[PDB]
């Protein structure tokens, strides 16, 4: 065992900064560039997410990361106290966004779900959101 | 975390990135190159990503958002030097579609009619 | 005006990571890197103290740090929850520890003033203590 | 995060040091050193710091800690090559009236009469 929370502001300026802590706290446990550039981009496809989502850019709202480390696994949790989400299953199809006026993707679940075991989803609308990501 | 050179040769813009692109720098990049596009008649964009360092689907959308631009004009999106795991997501967004892929910035530019 | 929060296991493997994931943050002002020697190595003694003083480094406790940026100045604050202080005023007096056994110096508290502005120790019997050092 | 470099000169020890010498580092420091004490006849230590990038009270104290380990022999302790954020905790605690700070290995082993 071994664990960390890190809590930020809802601003672009710090998801450099968050996606780099979340990696160099995963470096504890001898991984690569493959693992590590996966870890970091399905972070910040989460970050960013919990950011323009459920905090619609208001720097005000604070972003939280959980990265517990239990044997080979990098539980990580990224989450928001922000709008939540109607349909999971709607958004948990491929390519589909609601800001096509930031001209958005759709990739944020796929590259999660593809850079990583497991991203279970927990969100009530206006409750905020949980991304209860896994890898090992 | 991102330095963006463009230049343009003729109708062809040519956007050398070097860093990070993620949310927060997609933005200064998405709002440099609009700038050209407004003063210049780009009908292509050479994109050269040989000095970058990190993307997420972020740079996905702006590169795409560059495209339709470009469709307008009839003209091509090219990316050049890319780094596998960038790749990596052209490859699982199906970017790939929409844009072509060169090994160097030279190969591009013979695409381009040069 | 912005801020983070880390907190992460009481394990002695964790405080260069606490460092640096505050240099990372308080990095943005641009400062003199004298400036990030002397935080780096201010938030080295406080988290020092949690681990092997308020946590007795047991593994379990949680080291809890926070940065606060506004106007320039840094308002770093350092809490944990555990044995606390019993005597503020016989702590703050130089050279002084109750771990003399475990080589340490009674130099923590000394080194927070000499390279920060403003320190005030916060602390409670089994409570546990909070500090926060600002620098201006 | 630190790397240590031993070696055995006559009766003196000269450890050098690369990298961050805290709290977590310190302890493979003191575990080496007072485990080398322990298995030869040392009567001085050079503290090459040429290579630290940095160094908190959980350094001092593993050098006290050596610096009262040495007394007990009649030695001294002697630091090299010393940056200018380690020498700043030197003042601050008020060790630039322990031990002795030369500006290299050599002038170190020279202040100690070493062949
Ligand atoms: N924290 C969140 N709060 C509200 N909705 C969210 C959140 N995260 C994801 N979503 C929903 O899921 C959609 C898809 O997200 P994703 O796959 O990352 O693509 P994108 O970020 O390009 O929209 C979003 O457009 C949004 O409707
Ligand atoms: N977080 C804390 N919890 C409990 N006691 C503390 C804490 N921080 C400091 N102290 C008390 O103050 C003493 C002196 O601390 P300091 O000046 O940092 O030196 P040192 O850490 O080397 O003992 C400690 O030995 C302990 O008795």
């Amino acid at each position: 065992r071994n664990e960390m929370h890190l809590q930020f502001s809802a601003r672009s300026e710090n998801e450099s900064f968050a996606r780099v802590t979340v990696a160099a706290f995963v470096a504890q446990l001898d991984p690569t560039m493959d693992e590590l550039t996966e870890i970091k981009t399905v972070v910040s496809e989460a970050v960013t997410n919990a950011i323009i989502h459920g905090y619609n850019n208001d720097p005000n709202g604070i972003v939280s990361i959980s990265v517990i480390i239990e044997d080979g696994v990098v539980h990580l949790t990224v989450r928001d106290e922000g709008v939540g989400i109607p349909d999971i299953e709607e958004a948990r199809q491929p390519l589909f966004t609601t800001k096509p006026e930031l001209e958005r993707s759709g990739m944020g679940f796929t590259i999660m779900e593809n850079f990583m075991d497991e991203v279970i989803v927990e969100s009530e609308v206006n409750k905020g959101t949980t991304v209860y990501l896994k890898k090992h | 975390s991102l330095a963006i050179d463009l230049e343009v040769k003729q109708d062809v813009l040519i956007v050398r990135l070097s860093g990070e692109l993620d949310h927060h720098t997609a933005e200064e990049l998405r709002e440099q190159v609009t700038d050209v596009l407004e003063n210049r008649a780009i009908r292509h964009i050479v994109l050269n990503l040989g000095q970058l360092t990190f993307m997420d689907s972020s740079g996905l959308g702006v590169i795409l958002g560059r495209y339709k631009q470009i469709k307008n004009v009839g003209g091509q999106m090219v990316v050049c030097a890319v780094s596998p795991a960038v790749k990596r997501l052209f490859d699982m967004s199906g970017l790939f579609k929409i844009i072509r892929v060169e090994a160097d910035e030279q190969f591009a530019l013979q695409a381009l009619g040069v």
